Order: structure tokens, then sequence, then C-alpha cells
């Protein structure tokens, strides 16, 4: 009669660690063809009805929402990864999965859980020694600074659509990190807004800000769209004639007063509205509708608004200016104002779009992108966000590695060998580590369509022969040094994957038993 | 969360699924690519029941869970607004790509090889299309004029046009001259107005430069016509939002009068309040007088002493509509009143049709305008649709004929000699491409065989002939016979399409089918 769960599911012993192990596989299951830069794109469909395409490993593995806790403690480590460094969070998971299949026939021979873990810290302490051996620095060594930016986005922004337009890319990717100081770099501060229509090579970068311009609003062929030093004001409240939302009850039995109860809901508007020309500031920008009244009288003075700006672009706009956004139009102060070297409307695109240009105070930019189609755009802007990565971590870290396979080879090859001086169980094990570690380089030939079985083995001949930087080519293929092709990723990255993905495979092989209460 | 309500498509078995299931959706509006092509009825959600064979329509009336049809969708989405003529086209040949592509996945090719093989497939085959193209501007303006005429009489024979073509032909023609320059060269159908009303003909469909408000102007003694007014500037109009007659609340009116002295004082703030209204019109110098509220009686009739005749309850997109054409602005009151604000126009008039009770009016220019408003009927409603989409479908065809002249006869034609060259220069390739360019020419052999199969044509015969005759006499445009002729020839038939617009329709189908297959594993959710 009695029952010790009263219903509430836990299972253990040796078959709830191989459930743990299938929730790895299928988590890198699905990483698989999202590792590189060639590799395959996921379709993910959340249940806010927000379909979207991603090769992310971040966005991918937030956006599944896996209950599983062995499944969900490897998107808490790609989490982490996103953090320490925010870029590899697609291979951190497939290398700490694939220490799960290399840990599973361990498991049906009766090796403890707790030797592999033990072989993976020694296999990984080793690991980020060679790293620091692989660490070169290079700052003005045999590159020059316009060099080094150019050539390392070149890599980057090859084997894709925008392959022969990728030196005018290039020039526009280089000065939007030169953009921002060097000291601190953000992506979030280089804005990027795509153009439908139009040709790819003449895209444009604003060293300010700029937006959609949403105003639908009557009272067009006024309001020049060319100013000079422009004053900036930010306003919150509504200035239309007829309002959005309140009313009132007003009863009069006269005509005059018909008349008066109108002119009296204009002269309680045209009073605030009046207000924004004793400030003088020849832009008005709000994030609540500018109405047909309000774009008259700033037409007749000659005064630029422009409403229903959304939040995340007036917040660039305070970031460039260096104004600030007034509840009011009665107390608005002069510090609150800002201008610009250049205002100008653009019709690129088929569609009007404003701009800030030459900010002196700007912290953020925007890059204007334009193409054929919407689609091809989203690629560009994707293949350049990879671009900005590389850029961006060139100047932050100057301690650099060979990637796109060589140093994932030279990891893999150092402890094959320090594995026959160690004897026992941890011999095996730190052979299966250095055996988890050519994961990585197949499943980069595999998603590009290159022969898996000949290029790796012949990348394991000529890496044996002395020589430690011999990579994949991502271009043609074949065997090749990454050092000369240009494939570099700073050496914090594979110390940081290393150490956090044997951390996630330390924490689920731990697991004997999973409890769920429910409730 | 909710581990449920998932599903997962990965490797082996998501590839098969995904081209059949777009085949399925292509399979679709296979049957209505052509000028012979088939009708569909489509239901709305309240009940109502329309025919028609128009992809952009179908395709948006169909409601489907396929997150790659969904692709497909937003496929046609973005070369709507390029082109709209390539709905049903683009498709077709997108999912032709995708039925070769599934065949060289159980040879054994990666999705990669076969994206990056019909990438170089259309570099190939546009460079081949831009030799051929020939050009119509380049010779005469009248014969532009002649092509371009009798090239919307072509797209205008699938539709029940087909009978009054001719008209609606040459109201494409004249609607684009107004809304381009000669200097600027662009067109846009923003400033196009197409408008239709349900009843009459389609015979009685006209092309008037200007707005019509439909409107009896309020009164019968009002003249039918408006003068100049005596040596002045055109004919001055005002646009506001308020009504002409003493103002009423919107919330309550309750008025309470206790005796006939408090109805009498009432009698002069109405008569006071006419005149002030007067007043702002003679000073402001505006003859007609149109709002977006009715008039009242009473002040009518003083209109009738001041010669004033005026136009109530028009809308407000109507209101901003009369602006654009006149060069007016919208006025809030009646002391705003300007010359400057007034819209300024040739004429004003009631135009009464037929027999039929409607009697419209007609606000004209007599001078090149920023704005054009295509006057269309039909004897039922799906009739005015039909009628009206037809002619924006031609002018999507001028709009692209004016902005590029170099052109090619595209129906059965473009796919063909597409083929034929990729098919040549296959075999100088010598690798993955190869099976990929034989499998891009099939493709694009989908295409002409659908239309062969939509007008009652051996699909198979029908094409070979095409083929053979494009070879063993010359490298020429000869298509299929679907809208019939003595013989295939495009050129004396004058069905022509854009050379831009066959650029455009090959790109994105191809780009879409890079994009499916790049898409290897399909993670989909409930809803919560």
């Amino acid at each position: 009669i009695v029952v010790l769960k009263e219903g509430t599911d836990a299972s253990q012993g040796k078959g709830q660690i191989i459930s743990n192990i299938n929730a790895c596989v299928a988590v890198q299951e699905a990483l698989k063809p999202t590792l590189g830069p060639l590799g395959s794109d996921i379709l993910i469909v959340t249940s806010n009805q927000k379909t979207t395409i991603s090769n992310d490993g971040a966005t991918i593995l937030k956006l599944l929402d896996v209950v599983h806790p062995a499944a969900k403690t490897l998107v808490d480590i790609s989490r982490a990864q996103d953090a320490e460094v925010g870029d590899g969070t697609t291979s951190v998971t497939i290398l700490a999965g694939e220490l799960m299949k290399e840990a599973k026939p361990f498991l049906e021979e009766g090796i403890s859980s707790h030797l592999i873990m033990k072989g993976y810290r020694k296999a990984v302490s080793l690991a980020v020694e060679k790293i620091n051996e692989l660490a070169v620095d290079i700052t003005s060594e045999k590159s020059s600074g316009r060099e080094l930016l150019e050539r390392c986005a070149r890599t980057a922004m090859s084997s894709k659509l925008i392959h022969n337009n990728a030196d005018f890319f290039v020039k526009m990717c280089v000065d939007a990190v030169l953009s921002l100081d060097r000291n601190d770099l953000d992506d979030k501060l280089i804005g990027i807004k795509k153009i439908p229509g139009g040709a790819m090579e003449e895209s444009l970068f604003i060293n300010g800000v700029a937006f959609k311009k949403t105003f639908s609003y009557a009272g067009f062929e006024q309001q020049p769209k060319k100013f000079n030093n422009p004053k900036i004001l930010s306003l919150n409240v509504e200035l239309e004639l007829k309002a959005e939302k309140d009313n009132a009850e007003v009863r009069v039995e006269h005509v005059e007063d018909y008349q008066a109860i109108v002119d009296a809901e204009w002269q309680l508007i045209f009073e605030k509205l009046r207000q924004v020309e004793e400030t003088g500031a020849n832009i008005v920008l709000s994030k609540l509708p500018i109405g047909d009244l309000a774009t008259q009288f700033f037409a007749d003075r000659n005064i630029f608004c422009a409403g229903r700006v959304s939040a995340d672009d007036m917040n660039r706009v305070i970031q460039a200016v260096g104004g600030s956004i007034q509840s009011t139009t009665s107390d608005i102060k002069p510090e609150h104002l800002g201008t610009c070297a250049l205002f100008e409307e653009m019709q690129i695109g088929s569609e009007r779009y404003n701009l800030f240009q030459g900010c002196p105070q700007a912290k953020t930019c925007t890059l204007l992108l334009r193409g054929g189609a919407e689609q091809v755009i989203a690629e560009v802007e994707r293949s350049l966000h990879d671009a900005i990565m590389i850029v961006k971590r060139a100047l932050q870290n100057k301690l650099i590695v060979a990637g796109g396979g060589a140093t994932e080879m030279e990891v893999s090859k150092c402890l094959r060998d320090y594995s026959k001086t160690i004897a026992g169980k941890q011999q095996m094990i730190i052979n299966a580590f250095a055996k988890a570690l050519e994961v990585i380089p197949r499943q980069l030939c595999e998603n590009a369509g290159f022969d898996a079985i000949e290029i790796l083995n012949k990348l394991r001949l000529a890496h044996s022969k002395g020589e430690k930087w011999y990579g994949v080519v991502f271009e043609t293929e074949n065997i090749g040094d990454n050092f000369a092709k240009f494939v570099w990723e700073p050496a914090l990255v594979k110390i940081n994957a290393l150490n956090s993905a044997t951390e996630a495979t330390n924490l689920i092989l731990s697991v004997d038993e999973t409890i769920t209460n429910k409730g | 969360k909710d581990q449920g309500n998932k599903k997962r498509q990965h490797g082996l078995e998501a590839k098969k699924s995904h081209i059949l299931a777009a085949r399925s959706v292509a399979s679709i509006i296979k049957t209505s690519l052509g000028p012979r092509g088939l009708d569909k009825i489509l239901i709305s959600p309240d009940g109502e029941i329309t025919i028609t064979n128009d992809g952009a329509t179908i395709l948006s009336q169909m409601e489907l869970d396929n997150e790659i049809a969904k692709l497909l969708v937003q496929l046609s989405k973005s070369q709507d607004d390029e082109i709209g003529d390539g709905t049903t086209g683009v498709v077709v040949l997108a999912s032709a790509l995708l039925d070769q592509a599934l065949e060289l996945i159980q040879k054994g090719i990666h999705p990669i090889k076969i994206a990056n093989g019909f990438d170089e497939a259309a570099k190939l085959a546009i460079s081949k299309l831009e030799e051929t193209c020939d050009d119509i501007s380049a010779s005469n303006d009248e014969l532009f004029r002649d092509f371009l005429l009798r090239a919307a009489k072509t797209s205008l024979g699938s539709k029940i046009v087909s009978k009054d073509h001719d008209r609606f032909a040459e109201m494409a023609v004249e609607a684009v001259i107004n809304v381009m320059d000669k200097d600027r060269k662009d067109v846009d159908f923003d400033l196009i107005k197409m408008q239709g009303r349900v009843g009459g003909s389609i015979s009685d469909s006209k092309l008037i430069n200007g707005v019509i408000l439909d409107k009896d102007f309020s009164h019968p003694q009002m003249p039918k016509c408006v003068l100049p007014k005596e040596g002045s500037d055109g004919v001055k109009l005002a646009i506001l939002t308020c009504p002409f007659e003493p103002p009423k609340p919107k919330t309550k009116h309750k008025l309470d009068i206790s005796s006939v002295e408090e109805y009498q004082k009432l009698q002069t703030y109405e008569q006071d309040k006419f005149k002030e209204m007067i007043d702002d019109v003679k000073k402001a110098g505006a003859d007609v007088v149109i709002c977006q509220w009715g008039f009242d009686d009473e002040a009518n009739h003083l209109l009738l002493q001041n010669d004033l005749p005026a136009v109530r309850w028009v809308g407000g997109q109507e209101l901003e509509h009369i602006a654009i054409s006149t060069n007016g602005r919208i006025v809030p009151r009646f002391q705003d009143l300007s010359k400057d604000k007034l819209g300024t126009c040739s004429r004003i008039y009631e135009q009464e049709f037929g027999t039929t009770k409607d009697r419209m009016l007609i606000i004209e220019q007599s001078k090149e305008t920023k704005t054009v408003t295509c006057f269309v009927r039909g004897s039922n409603k799906m009739i005015v649709d039909e009628a009206e989409r037809a002619l924006h479908d031609s002018l999507c065809v001028v709009r692209n004929l004016v902005k590029d002249s170099r052109v090619v006869y595209g129906g059965g034609a473009a796919e063909v000699t597409m083929s034929l060259a990729v098919s040549e220069e296959a075999d100088k390739q010598r690798g993955i491409d190869q099976y990929a360019f034989r499998g891009f020419a099939q493709a694009l052999d989908t295409i002409p065989m659908t239309l062969a199969e939509n007008s009652g044509l051996d699909p198979i015969g029908t094409l070979s002939t095409l083929k053979s005759k494009q070879l063993k006499e010359k490298i020429s445009n000869i298509g299929v016979d679907c809208l019939g002729y003595g013989s295939n020839d495009m050129k004396e038939l004058f069905v022509v399409d854009p050379f831009i617009g066959k650029k455009q329709q090959i790109l994105l189908a191809t780009q879409l089918c890079r994009m499916i297959l790049k898409i290897d594993n399909v993670i989909i959710s409930g809803k919560d």
C-alpha cells in the first residue's frame, strides 16, 4: 500500500547514465550541421510563433528550451561560452557531447566514470599547456595596421555570395571596428540596417545612427530633410490634434460654444505644441506619433519631425548626439538637445530613411546594407557578423592560434604521445580524449561537403611529419596551412572551450540518478 | 520546457520529406501557371466563395503550417513587390530544382555541392540570355509605344479583359506616361491609383487624370459643372476635415428649449455661422467646398445664391488623394484657410454614366500630375477585381519595360534556350557541376512542359519540337502554342517578357532552393 515516491518519477543505475548519453548525442546531432562558417542552418519554430533560422549555437539552444536536465546542462554551458567568450557556442557543445560518446564503450567495459572524468582533467591540463605553446604574439610583426584587419576579414567573407564584392565590404567592416574605441569594442554598438532593393556594392557606412522613418502622416513636400547643424529634440507626449485614447464630455447649447470647445481642444494641444518652437529645435523625435497638426505647425517654421520611432533606435540617438529624453515640452533644458554634422533623408531602396551623420560624441554607428532581396541581405549581415567578430578579437587579443583544424590536430597529436608514458586505464581515456578531438575537423569537412575520410587521413599525415600548422582549407578542398590562409582564433577561445566542454562533461558523467518531482 | 508537441527531422529522412512537401505545394499551382491555366475555388474565412487563377491570391488565401512552404510564400511575397507576374512561375521553377536536387541526394551528392552547382548554373544562364536579348526603345518612340501597347494586349488575353482588351491596353500605356518623366524614367505604381466599383460592364471603364469621389454634389439645384470664375487660376477647392454647417457635439446633444424665445435665438447663431463660413470661402478664393462630413440643407440654400457648389462626406484618405493631384493641403479649421493650402484644379463636374443612378464626380487637371486614377467597372464583383488586377499586372510590365529596355520573348522560349546552352557547357565543366548543370537544364524544362500540359499539348513532344527549331535552324525565341497561332514563334505573336524580370525570376528561384538545402535540421514546437 505504501509508496516511496508518492508518484514522483526517479530512475537510477547505469541505465540513467546511458539515458544521459543519448541526450547529449541528441543535442550534439542537432548542432553538427551548424558547426563552421560553411555549416548548414537549422530551422527552429518557437512556441512564440516566430520562425528563426540561424547557425549560431547560442541563439539555437536558447530557442529550443530543452526540458531534459542532462541536455539542459549543455545549454547552460553554452550560455557560459557566450559569456566568457561569445563565440564558439556550437563547437563547445559538440566537443562536450563527443566526450559522452567516447565514454560510452568505457561504461560497458565496467570502467568507472570518475576515473574517466579524472583522465579528462589531466588531458585538458596538458592541452591548455600546448595551446600556450601554440599562442603566437603578433602585432606589427610582418603585418601593417591596414593589412592585419583587411586580410583577416577577407577569409571570413570568403566562400560567400559576397566573395566578388568582398573588396567593398571589407572596407566598411574595417572602418566599422575602427569607428569605435579600440579599448572597448561591442558588437551591439555597431548598427546594421537592411535596405531592400539596390545593388550590393552601393552600400554606405554611416558614422551616426539611422532609423526606419516610420512616419505615416500627411503634410509632405515640406519640412526640409537636409540640415547642417540641426538641434535634435527628444519628445515623449502626443502632439496630434485628435488624440489617441482619452476624451471628455462637454455639454454646450450654443453654436459659438461648439466652435469654442473645438478650439479648446486645439488650444490645449497648441499650447504644448508652441512650446516645442520656443525651444528652437530643428529635429523633433518621439516614440509616440506626431500628428498632422504638429507636423504642419513644424512645417511653417521649417522644423522636421518623425513620430513612432523605435525605442532601440532612440537609445542610439542618445549615444550619438549626447542628448536626453524629456517628458514634457515645458521644462526642456538646453543640455538635452543634440546636433550632428549632417542630416539627410535618403530615398535609397525606394524607401525614406532618416540618418544622423558626423556625430563626434557618438559611441555607436550604423552600417547600411543593400541587395536584390531581403533574404540575401540577411545572409550578408550574418556573414558580416562572423567577419566583425574576427576583426574585433584581432585587436582585443594579440595572442592567436591557427584555426580551421590546425590547433585541433596539434592538441590531439601530442596527447596521443603523452598517453604512451601513462599506463593503466588513464591511457585509454586520454586516447579517447584525443580521438574525441577529431570530431571538430571532421564535421568541418562534412558540413562543407568535403570528404571526411580522405581529407582527415591526409591531414593526419602531413601534420605528423613535423609541421604543426596544417589546417583544412575551406575554399579549395585540400590540406594546407591556415597560418598562411589567415584562419585565426585567439588562444582564449581554445582554452575556454576545452575547460567548459570538459566541465559540462564532468557534471553529466557524475549524475547517477535524475529525480523529478511532479507538481 | 514542454517536451511534447516537438518534432525533429534531421539527416536521412529529413531531406526526402522536405522535397516531397514542397512538391505537393508546388503541384497545386503548376496547373495554374499559364494563359490557359486552371482556376481554383477559394473560400474566405467569412464564407465568401471566389474563383481566380491569380497565384498571389491563391498562395495568400492558403493557410499552411509547413515551414518549407512558408519559405515558398516568402518567395512569392518578395517578387510580387518587384514584379508580381512571376508568382506561379518561380515556385514551379524552384521546386523543379528541388526535384532534381532530390535525385542528386539519392546519388550520394552533398547538398552543399548541389547549392554551389545551381549557383554556377544561374551565372552561366544569365550570360547566355544577356547575349540574345533585344531592345525596343533603342529604335523609335512611336515604335516603342507600338510594342508597348501590343505587350499589354498579350498579358490581358488570359482574363475576361480579352474582349475589350484593346481599351484597357491603352489605359496601361497612358496611365504610366503621366506618372513618369522623360529624364527621370521612374515608374512608380503608387502614383497610379487603382479603383473600381460593381455594376455596368468593362466597356464603360475609362481612364481619367484626377480623382472621383462618387458624389451627387449634395443637392440637385447646384450646377453640374464648375466655372473658372472669371479669369481666375484654374478652379480652387478646399480640403477640410470639418463639415460646412454649425458643428455638432460628438458625445450628447440634449439641448433644452424652454420656450419659443430660445428657439429663435438659435436661429441667429445658425444664420450668423453661415455668414462666417461663406466669407472664409470668398476671402480664400475657393470655388468647391469639399469636407469630410455632410452639410446642412439650410446651408446649401445659401450656397445656391452665392454660386458655391459643395461636396460633402469625403473620406480622409480621399481628401489626401486630392491634395496630391491638385497640390493642396488638409486644413483643420475654417480660420486656417489660405490660397496656398487650397487645391488648384482645372474644373469639377458630375459625370453621368448611362442610366446608372451613381452619378459620380470628376476633378480634372489638364496638365501632367503626380497621380492618376484608373476607373474600372464590371458586370460583377469578381469581374471588377479581375479587370482591376489584370490592368495592374500590365502596369508592372510597363514599369519593367521602361526601367530596362532589354527585352526577351519569355513564354516557352527562355527555358529552352537556357537549357540548350547549359546542356552543351555541362560536358566542359567535368565534375559535380556536370550533374548539377544537367539537372538544372532539366529543371528549366519543367516550365515549358507545364505550359504545354495546361494548353492541351504533349509536354514531351512540344518541348522537343521547340528545341529542334532552335537548333537545326538558329537560336531564337520560339514558344509554346498556349495562346495559339499558325506557328510557335513568339516574335510575330508579340508575347514578350522583361529581361530584368526573367533574370530576377531565375535568381530568387535558385536562391531559395539553396536556402531549403541549407536547412539540415527542422525542429517545430507546439502552440502554448
